């Protein structure tokens, strides 16, 4: 897997005796949605 | 009635006056912490172009931006989509990842081919390094960046606090790395895997600096459009209610020639 | 000097050693050492400028010593103590998740993150 | 006043409370009167009796008599034609305010909307 | 105005703006009215107009909301999209009459969106098209409506198909 | 509260209040949008909207208006119905199925109705 | 323009110029000034006459007087007799001016002879006949024929506007009679702008070639490029480029 | 009123509503043919209003306090208090309420706006318990008005400290 | 609706499709139209006239009418005496 | 569209209502501005401000009030010139260039002026 992903995940594991706060949390988790697009046609918004 | 008509309109101008005033305020609170992280981050960018610059880097085509899904931030989106479509004159073909709605529609009408990847979900959102990341491991599966030798990432730099210039920057694949001719100087073995990993780490550092100054920039140029919102809703507020002092006399007056009329007979 | 840094803080943007744990083991810098790229592991961090020493629980990043010796680290997020019981409940659970599962490589990592956090 | 003015030469000044109240008592004689009220049902008569009245009150060889009035603005319609017959006789506005009063200032006046044609 | 509009049954607003605007003929439907409603009409052009009130009052109240300059959701997208035919397909040259069985289709279609779908620039290419084409096949169709002025449902299918058989065009 | 009892009194007070702040949050979402106003706001928007036309309701004398079959409902119904709407237990029905409805069968009926 | 923002002084400024053509040796260029003051507190005017005579302006201008104490009859009748002076002068072929200060309290006074004589208030309770008054009056200030001894009556009306209101029965009135308005904008007097122009709400047609061949040469397009200021102003809040910027620059100065 | 006043005994009179009285008047003077005036109602409306607003009294201490409270009450046709008969009387009148609709139907019963009611008389006649420990409500609700203006977000501490201390 | 900006055409429209009836069997569907002016200058009249007979519905249609210089009695008196027709 | 023509007609009718629509923004436009409201209506915004401009023609008779010499502008000449300004085929240059002056033909004209 990616580098950038692997750090990620592991940034996210991290932020666990939790003690965190809410913006520390919020770099670990968000909610969004990709929607690929094409050349037109999009493959639909799937959660990122 | 041309009174009561000029009233609730004269009234709905006022609440509108009122709702632009406090949201200026609002989206000074907020544009705090937006410019606040962006120092952080921005400190951290550096220290990777430190690499870059003392490396001698440098440099189909990608084209990625960032704004926003919602609008009314003034023309942060719409200087970002000229100053795109400035670099989409520069080379019709390249493609397009849009960061946010209101980017991906302007730029859909000049070219709606080149969108490619597009990102819902970001607009409300203050940059965090998790969507960054996401959003690289899925650009470099999806789009396989590295293909593409020139990469160019928009954003808007936060010029002034009361302005954004949009301003862009590429972000270097492993090939770049690699042909940088200092690279000697910096030591790591010719069996690391090191410049394409470098390029993914920063292609997430890079992108979430790009969201950074232009999430600050946005929340600023949102402030001073609502600040002058207000404004222009007080000006056309004076002007009506010069109409409606006007309106109100009238009345009087129209009411009292029928009460002489009267009287008369 | 160091630049310590991460997105939304700075930890340590003269410092005289650090002890890293990179690919390509452990490094550790003293004052000069000859200018190098390592990208860094997920790492368990002390950094000494002077004799005075921080005990840092880093998430990784990449490691760079400019030839002017800035010593640029940047990493994602750290203290040791702000990582530090709960998360060894958590990892458990994690550890359990790596049986069934991008998941499946996430779950391995989480794992690890484990072998990470039983150095502390 | 006029005795005084012009009988012991003294300058002296006359307060007048609303001149809204006297516009409104002037309005109700025409009415009265049965005289056709004019706009806004002021007498018609409304500018020749505050003329006689503010020209009374001036600086005669003998003495001068000076006239501060309260104006109660009627429904803060300026436009109306009571405030701007008054204002034909003004030489100075002074415009008392309570939100400077609870800035703490007596003086009640505030300053800037405070204007006058004798300062020159 | 007041007097006559208390006697009145119904009131029949045209609005001068909406005709500035390109409506023509120009009708403030917000204010026309009958308010007893429909039975003193044809039981056919009665069916086949049974949402369009609906439809044009829903893209009334779309339309009002997308010049504030929020941001559009897919719902009020389609509300939009069908509301804009609706409008286009109401404007008629003045002096120019329709017989209703030529109007029980061109309603029909609108309603079952088949207009909805056709675009904007190309609908009065199309309703004048429609009528020909029907003229050529389904005049059988139109002396019907004419005739029995109900449409039964094989007759609505028969005039559903018919459109079908002219989306192409 | 007590003329026509408390329930009655706190069901239609909970609805006044309901459709003034409605009403009052209508200016807000016109320009700056319904989803710039809080979750709270948004369950009191979308209540608000489901009562909006939970009070549309069809007559016997519009069988020739609308030509839609009339509905009647009992004093102590209407005043359950709304106790239960508001209370959220059909937020899981759809606005349009409180559009013309009667009793809560109704409410539920329509949204069965626009299930198929 | 509005309500004493010296209203009366732009006017005097003009009486006061002519005395280089009032005292000026040429009876062409000698007019004979009139003043007249109509509701104005009787002590303003004789500050005013004191300002003159100290100008000593005074002794080539006539003041006709109607105070605002002086009675509705009166001030009805000031107007009208003071343009036989005028009249008098223009007869004799010289050139004359009248300023009348202010119509609009003439006006006031038609409109409270018309209700005490139960005459029905025309429109803003003006009489209806109130135009005749005004038509009457205006239209006797002329420039005659050589012929007639090319007699001379300029006529500068000043017509208080209260709250700017210049769609007013009365000042619609005047307007259409009169050749030329010099509408004054209040915000700019307060911002230090005196005299306050409005550089458009301020037209004129029949002076342009009555003006001085130089200041015609010289001032040529000059209401044009200040129109051009106007517009650049007026998308200020046009360009930035050089020549709007230019023009912003030129207008500023 | 008087009898009671003149007995030295306080009483309150409500006279509710001086807009039917005025209605009246104009009913009876427009019959007697006697002039019309603003929004047809007799000029010396004005005339019989003060002369009743001016009977309630509070006596000298050697005419023996005799008090007589009085409330009159004016009902507002559309909310206007610029009309002839609303301006008059609050003018007349030291003192107003003025209640707000949209209070009634946030159910807060009182609907009173005390924005628009003042009290001139005011602290002169409220208890000095009450006083001490409602000075501080006076402008705690002061700042509630202000902080009115925010009812989206990102606000100040003392934003959000002055919403929960107005709301309760 | 604003001032005959086809105020006047609105009702030419409903004769035109009346047209199909009147030209049309079924007497008790013929609507012979009856049009009524009232302060109209005769040009206006005189091209409503013509209009209707190139549409050859003045085989139909009845035009009781009171111009702007026929008199205000008349004017006053025009509808009641169309309405006896 | 026949009395003078379908093609003037459909020429007039493009113009009514585009400067409709501009009007119809005013208070909008206003309030906020055109880069708070559509593109597709910005464009026609342009174009409209453009056709603004174009209305322009000093008289011949205020040749000397304006002071800007006369034109006088065919009416075959006219059908032509807003023909080719609604299909903005000259739409490109200032909007001061079709400011106070009148045929397609000076309109491109002033632009060149301009441009020096």
């Amino acid at each position: 897997i990616s580098y950038a992903a692997y750090l990620n995940v592991a940034a996210q594991a991290i932020r666990s005796t939790e003690l965190q706060t809410a913006s520390v949390l919020n770099r670990s988790q968000t909610d969004a949605f990709y929607t690929q697009y094409k050349n037109a046609s999009e493959p639909t918004p799937i959660t990122k | 009635a041309t009174l009561k008509e000029v009233e609730m309109r004269l009234k709905s101008i006022k609440n509108i006056e009122k709702i632009t005033k406090t949201m200026k305020i609002v989206a000074s609170t907020r544009l705090s912490k937006a410019e606040k992280a962006k120092i952080s981050a921005k400190k951290m960018d550096e220290a990777e172009q430190l690499f870059y610059k003392n490396a001698e880097t440098k440099n189909k085509e990608l084209i990625v931006a960032i704004t926003s899904d919602k609008g009314l931030c003034g023309s942060i989106h719409s200087q970002l989509a000229k100053a795109v479509r400035r670099h989409l004159n520069d080379q019709p073909n390249a493609d397009i990842v849009t960061i946010g709605d209101k980017i991906k529609m302007q730029l859909l009408r000049t070219h709606p081919n080149n969108i490619k990847l597009s990102i819902n979900g970001i607009g409300k959102d203050a940059p965090t390094f998790q969507e960054s990341a996401l959003i690289a491991d899925k650009l470099l599966s999806v789009m396989k960046a590295g293909t593409y030798p020139k990469i160019s990432i928009f954003y808007n730099d936060p010029v002034s606090s009361l302005s954004f210039e949009p301003s862009e920057k590429p972000i270097f694949n492993a090939k770049t790395i690699e042909q940088s001719p200092s690279f000697g100087k910096f030591e790591i073995d010719t069996d690391a895997n090191v410049p394409r990993d470098l390029f993914e780490y920063t292609l997430a550092n890079q992108m979430l600096t790009a969201m950074a100054q232009g999430y600050a920039a946005e929340i600023s140029a949102r402030r001073n459009a609502m600040d002058n919102a207000s404004k222009n809703a007080g000006d056309m507020i004076n002007r009506y209610s010069i109409l409606y002092n006007r309106t109100r006399q009238a009345v009087i007056t129209n009411e009292l020639v029928d009460i002489i009329t009267g009287a008369s007979s | 000097k160091l630049q310590f840094a991460l997105p939304h803080e700075t930890l340590y943007s003269e410092v005289t050693q650090v002890n890293l744990p990179a690919k390509s083991g452990r490094i550790g810098v003293l004052a000069n050492h000859v200018p190098t790229v390592e990208q860094l592991l997920p790492g368990v961090v002390e950094v000494m400028e002077g004799s005075n020493s921080k005990k840092f629980f880093i998430s990784g990043g990449f490691a760079t010593v400019q030839p002017d010796s800035q010593l640029c680290v940047t990493a994602i997020e750290a203290p040791l103590e702000s990582f530090s019981e709960n998360i060894k409940n958590l990892l458990a659970e994690a550890k359990k998740n790596v049986s069934s599962s991008r998941e499946a490589a996430e779950a391995a990592i989480q794992v690890e993150v484990l072998e990470n956090l039983q150095s502390v | 006043a006029e005795y005084f003015r012009d009988e012991e030469g003294q300058d002296v000044l006359l307060f007048i409370d609303n001149i809204f109240r006297f516009t409104q008592a002037g309005s109700e004689v025409s009415a009265l009167l049965g005289r056709i009220p004019s706009a806004v049902g002021y007498q018609p008569t409304l500018a020749t009796d505050m003329g006689l009245l503010q020209e009374r009150i001036t600086t005669t060889k003998k003495g001068s008599v000076t006239s501060v009035q309260a104006v109660y603005v009627p429904a803060d319609d300026l436009t109306d034609p009571a405030p701007a017959t008054t204002f034909a006789h003004l030489d100075a506005t002074t415009v008392l305010s309570r939100g400077i009063s609870e800035l703490g200032i007596y003086p009640a006046v505030d300053p800037l909307d405070s204007k006058s044609r004798l300062l020159d | 105005p007041t007097n006559v509009i208390s006697i009145t049954d119904g009131q029949i607003f045209l609005e001068a703006e909406l005709f500035y605007k390109g409506i023509r003929p120009a009708i403030n439907v917000g204010l026309s009215v009958s308010r007893v409603g429909s039975a003193a009409q044809v039981k056919a052009l009665k069916q086949v107009a049974g949402s369009l009130k609906l439809f044009l009052a829903q893209y009334r109240e779309v339309a009002a909301f997308a010049q504030f300059g929020s941001d559009l959701d897919a719902s009020t997208k389609q509300t939009l999209v069908r509301g804009e035919r609706l409008t286009q397909l109401l404007k008629q040259n003045q002096y120019s009459p329709l017989a209703t069985e030529e109007q029980v289709p061109l309603i029909y279609a609108g309603v079952n969106g088949h207009l909805d779908g056709i675009e904007l620039s190309r609908i009065g290419e199309f309703e004048s098209s429609f009528l020909s084409y029907l003229k050529s096949n389904h005049n059988e169709l139109l002396t019907e409506i004419r005739e029995k002025g109900e449409l039964s449902k094989e007759l609505l299918a028969s005039l559903k198909s018919a459109t079908e058989s002219f989306v192409a065009t | 509260a007590a003329v026509v009892g408390q329930e009655h009194y706190d069901v239609a007070s909970k609805v006044q209040e309901t459709l003034q702040t409605y009403k009052s949050l209508q200016d807000i979402i016109a320009i700056l949008g319904m989803d710039e106003l809080s979750e709270q706001d948004k369950l009191t928007v979308e209540r608000a909207r489901k009562i909006q036309r939970f009070l549309s309701q069809p007559f016997a004398v519009a069988e020739v208006f609308t030509g839609i079959p009339g509905k009647l409902v009992r004093l102590k119904d209407t005043v359950a119905s709304f106790k239960a709407v508001l209370e959220g237990k059909y937020d899981n029905i759809p606005e349009h199925a409180f559009y013309m409805v009667g009793g809560i069968e109704d409410v539920v009926a329509k949204a069965e109705k626009l299930a198929a | 323009g509005d309500r004493q923002t010296g209203k009366t002084a732009v006017a005097l400024d003009t009486i006061l110029n002519q005395k280089r053509w009032n005292n000026g040796s040429d009876e062409s260029k000698k007019l004979y000034c009139v003043y007249v003051a109509v509701g104005q507190k009787r002590s303003t005017v004789a500050q005013l006459v004191q300002t003159l005579e100290q100008h000593d302006a005074m002794k080539y201008s006539i003041i006709v007087a109607a105070t605002a104490s002086e009675a509705a009859p009166l001030q009805y009748l000031a107007p009208f007799t003071a343009a036989s002076i005028g009249e008098w002068f223009r007869d004799n072929g010289k050139h004359a001016l009248i300023v009348y200060d202010d119509l609009s309290k003439q006006a006031v006074a038609y409109r409270q002879l018309s209700l005490l004589l139960r005459r029905p208030p025309g429109r803003e309770a003006y009489p209806g006949d109130v135009f005749y008054l005004h038509s009457r009056l205006l239209e006797r200030a002329a420039k005659l024929s050589e012929k007639e001894g090319s007699g001379s009556l300029t006529a500068l009306p000043v017509i208080e506007t209260q709250g700017g209101d210049v769609s007013a029965y009365i000042p619609t009135n005047v307007i259409s009679i009169t050749d030329g308005q010099i509408f004054l904008e209040a915000e700019l007097f307060y911002k230090g702008i005196r005299p306050a122009i409005n550089v458009g709400l301020s037209v004129s047609r029949v002076g342009s070639a009555a003006q001085v061949k130089a200041l015609k040469q010289v001032a040529g397009s000059l209401k044009l490029f200040l129109a051009q200021y106007r517009e650049v102003a007026a998308f200020a809040q046009s360009d930035l480029d050089a020549s709007t910027k230019q023009t912003l620059v030129r207008g500023e100065r």
